């Protein structure tokens, strides 16, 4: 049958965390620049 | 069941060794989770355990038998046993059986001194720290053991190959193959870390070691060495979870690349380890960066595989529409819930481990409590709980002892404490990396030092609860597992429940260059002469050796 | 089917890579970009700069704590600091804000750590050699040193104090 809509949104789960995550410190590093 | 599969004996010994071990080590953790939360319950462990000195000796067994001692183990047992029951052979038991004595006597011969207070280093053991040369000595045999382990898997697969020229490795040993060779590239970093200074200094040999060259060459393998921790997870949830799950491994092709992947770019990547150094060239750093990033790929490659079998498994077994099929799947058991949850902690685990690969970010984390935060995610909840849940499925298959509905249940039981309690417990060490709190600190001994931190406190101590009770539940689970005069045959040579493969025909061109595994592993090598050669040839021009402390 | 569902899947896992690399790629130039600005201070010098640490505060820039501060440059100064056993020299160290400072640390000992509250200078010391790290303060005040690499028992008690003079 058809596309993996749930592998689809736990890479999109993945995808949001790692932003998060990632975005969040960069923030964090020029604030303690 | 023993006699003409012997290997289940060899390989129930590992685990046994590697699952008394985690018990030991573990017993640390509440302690450390509540030290975090500013309690100071030390008083009451030095009254469970005379010999205890300190907060630091302590978490040097903690780090030092749980992530060394059991993890090793799990891969000895997981990537030797699975391959061996793929392959339908036996391995050289004179060889197997030698790698068991060199993992208990290496342990003993460490334990000693570490249970008396002569090595109270850290599982990291940075120099100019000197601790006792049998810790040393000891955890050198403990290593090498896994050089015996190598060599038995490399001898199937040559006896496999020879049996059936031409034919491609079969999956489950393509993964053992290239984990095994991958880990031997790992294991030169440390090898010669101890072969060249740990272990002459200690015996007195010479006065002193340089500690940026003993850190860049331990970094070699602390970097693969996690691999090596993740790997032998990934071999069961690849080839093993979709059985257990209701399905399929949707890509025999994807699995192998992830693990090629794995053995081309764990070993390059250690100044990640290392922004923090001096004496190691930015330009490198960044190098070993991209790289990192890099050997994030197969992993992202893994969520994707893993994910969609899942979402096939409950497809197969009436799962509905946007999220249906997660209710469809076997959340009566032990054996699928464990390493499931523990998938779900590793996405944060993850994202993690990204921000801490990214170089100048590094500097916002490092030895912060974010770092266990991370670290926990992934092989104290991942790895582990891969691990315990399989007890359910491959202790009932070396010994041929089934389990009630009860013992599952209180495993169930379990795995669903550990593992909130590891989410928990990472919001607080994150929480408080973020908050500047440093790791490896007896923190609550300084009860006004970090007054901002108060709330992620809370849930290290809740966390702290909660995982005491993990543990203890696991214990009891265990043991009642080990000890019940409960024996049928029948079910210990009823095969490993190993799941079919979807594969089509494109398959072929891709998983034949693949299986490649002389070339790539060439590659490999050439990946670690490029990526460290430069750095280490300098060090070991301007070799600064200073001599050894002892602090505790 | 079966066979009909492992096409679509191949495709998807060749998407979500195209995508994860670009995203990876992303990562990659942002971090060049720190790089390309003054916070690529904090990253240690690469150039070995070997001392000795059985001597480092009797003779030489280590030995008296006085003489820590040093204008070496227009708006540069280099504060050379002492990181041991459950202590940092000098106590507390004094520079001036608005200017660029240059950290020389190292360690008589064991390995600290020299990670700056409120900052991104987070730089291991080491025995031997000479942790150069470089950083503009910006917010004037108290500041507080964590040693973050465990060196002995009283690792969780060792504590400085960076006074940035407005
Ligand atoms: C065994 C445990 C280990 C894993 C695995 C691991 C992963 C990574 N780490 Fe890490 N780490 C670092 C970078 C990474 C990177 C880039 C990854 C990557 O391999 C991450 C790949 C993971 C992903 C890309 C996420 C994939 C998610 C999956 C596969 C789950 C999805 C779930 C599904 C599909 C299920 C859904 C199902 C349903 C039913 C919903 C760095 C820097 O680059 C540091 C140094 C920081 C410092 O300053 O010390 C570091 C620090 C550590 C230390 C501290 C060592 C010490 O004491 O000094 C340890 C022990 C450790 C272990 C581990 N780490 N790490
Ligand atoms: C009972 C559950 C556990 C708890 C509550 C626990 C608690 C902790 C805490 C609070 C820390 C940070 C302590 C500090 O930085 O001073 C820590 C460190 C650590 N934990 Fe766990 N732990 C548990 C189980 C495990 C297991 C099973 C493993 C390995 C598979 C593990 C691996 C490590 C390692 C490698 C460190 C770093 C120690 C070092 O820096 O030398 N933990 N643990
Ligand atoms: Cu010096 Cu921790």
């Amino acid at each position: 049958e058809e596309k993996p809509k749930g592998a689809l949104a736990v890479i999109l789960v993945l995808t949001l965390t790692i932003l998060v995550f990632w975005l969040g410190v960069y923030a964090v590093f020029f604030a303690r620049g | 069941v023993y006699e003409a599969y012997p290997e289940k004996k060899a390989t129930l010994y590992f685990l046994v060794l590697g699952f008394l071990a985690l018990i030991v080590g573990s017993l640390f953790g509440p302690f450390q989770a509540l030290n975090y939360g500013n309690v100071d319950a030390y008083p009451l462990l030095k009254r469970l355990l005379p010999f205890v000195q300190s907060y630091y000796q302590g978490l040097t067994l903690h780090g030092v038998l749980n992530a060394i001692v059991f993890t090793q183990l799990f891969a000895q047992a997981i990537m030797v046993y699975l391959p061996a029951r793929e392959l339908n052979m036996r391995p050289n038991m004179g060889l197997m059986w030698l790698s068991w004595w060199m993992a208990f006597i290496g342990l003993v011969v460490a334990a000693l001194p570490l249970l008396a207070n002569e090595a109270t280093v850290l599982y990291t053991f940075y120099p100019p720290l000197k601790g006792h040369w049998a810790f040393y000595l000891g955890a050198s045999v403990f290593v090498l053991s896994t050089w015996v382990s190598i060599y038995i898997v490399l001898d199937l697969w040559r006896r496999w190959k020879a049996a059936n020229p031409g034919k491609v490795t079969p999956l489950v040993t393509y993964m053992a193959v290239v984990f095994w060779l991958m880990w031997f590239l790992a294991s030169l970093g440390l090898v010669l870390e101890a072969v060249l200074f740990l272990l002459p200094w200690s015996f007195g040999l010479v006065e002193g070691v340089d500690p940026l060259v003993a850190r860049t060459l331990f970094w070699w393998t602390g970097h693969p060495i996690v691999y090596f921790w993740l790997l032998p997870a990934y071999a069961i949830i690849y080839t093993i979870l979709p059985k257990q799950a209701g399905g399929k491994l949707v890509s025999d092709p994807m699995a192998r690349l992830a693990f090629l992947l794995f053995l081309l770019l764990s070993t390059p990547v250690g100044f990640h380890h290392q922004f923090a150094d001096p004496g190691i060239d930015p330009t490198w750093k960044m190098i070993h960066s991209v790289l990192t990033l890099f050997v994030a790929v197969p992993s992202l490659m893994t969520a994707f595989t893993v994910a969609a079998s899942l979402e096939f498994a409950g497809r197969l077994r009436g799962g509905r529409g946007l999220f249906g099929w997660i209710r469809a799947l076997p959340w009566d058991n032990p054996a699928f819930v464990a390493p499931v949850l523990g998938l779900l902690g590793f996405i944060p685990g993850g994202a993690g481990g990204i921000v801490n690969a990214s170089f100048t970010l590094d500097y916002v984390v490092h030895n912060t409590a974010w770092v266990p935060g991370h670290f926990h995610l992934q092989v104290a909840s991942l790895v582990t709980l891969t691990a315990m849940g399989s007890l359910y499925w491959l202790l009932p298959n070396l010994t041929g002892k089934p389990i009630s509905d009860a013992q599952r249940r209180l495993g169930l039981a379990v795995v669903w404490l550990w593992f909130l309690g590891m989410m928990i417990m990472a919001v607080g060490l994150h929480w408080a990396g973020l908050l500047n709190v440093p790791r490896r600190a007896y923190i609550a001994q300084v009860p006004d030092a970090y007054p901002h931190a108060a709330v992620p406190m809370v849930f290290n101590v809740l966390a702290g609860i909660v995982l005491l009770v993990a543990l203890l539940l696991f214990i009891y689970g265990l043991f009642s597992v080990l000890l019940s005069r409960e024996r049928k045959p029948e079910l210990a040579e009823a095969p490993l429940p190993f799941a079919e493969v979807i594969s089509g025909p494109e398959d072929r061109r891709l998983v034949l260059a693949m299986d490649r595994i002389g070339f790539w592993f060439a590659v490999a090598a050439i990946l670690v002469v490029l990526a460290y050669g430069p750095t280490l040839v300098q060090l070991f021009g301007h070799l600064n050796p200073v001599p050894g402390w002892r602090l505790w | 089917d079966e066979h009909k569902a492992h096409k679509a899947i191949l495709a998807y896992e060749k998407g979500w890579l195209a995508f994860s690399l670009a995203m990876l790629f992303v990562f990659i130039a942002l971090i060049a970009y720190t790089l390309a600005t003054h916070t690529a201070g904090v990253i240690p010098a690469g150039k070995l700069e070997r001392v000795d640490p059985t001597t480092v505060r009797q003779e030489g820039p280590w030995a008296d704590p006085a003489q820590a501060v040093v204008q070496t440059g227009p708006n540069q100064y280099t504060v050379y600091v002492l990181a041991f056993a459950f202590g940092y020299q000098p106590n507390p160290i004094e520079v001036p804000q608005g200017a660029e400072i240059v950290f020389k640390i190292t360690s008589p000992d064991v390995i600290h750590g020299f990670h700056v509250e409120g900052t991104n200078i987070n730089v291991e010391v080491l025995p031997g050699e000479v942790s150069t790290v470089r950083y503009t303060f910006k917010r004037p005040g108290e500041y507080r040193i964590i040693c973050n690499q465990y060196c002995g028992l009283g690792h969780q008690n060792m504590f400085g104090t960076i006074v940035v003079k407005e």
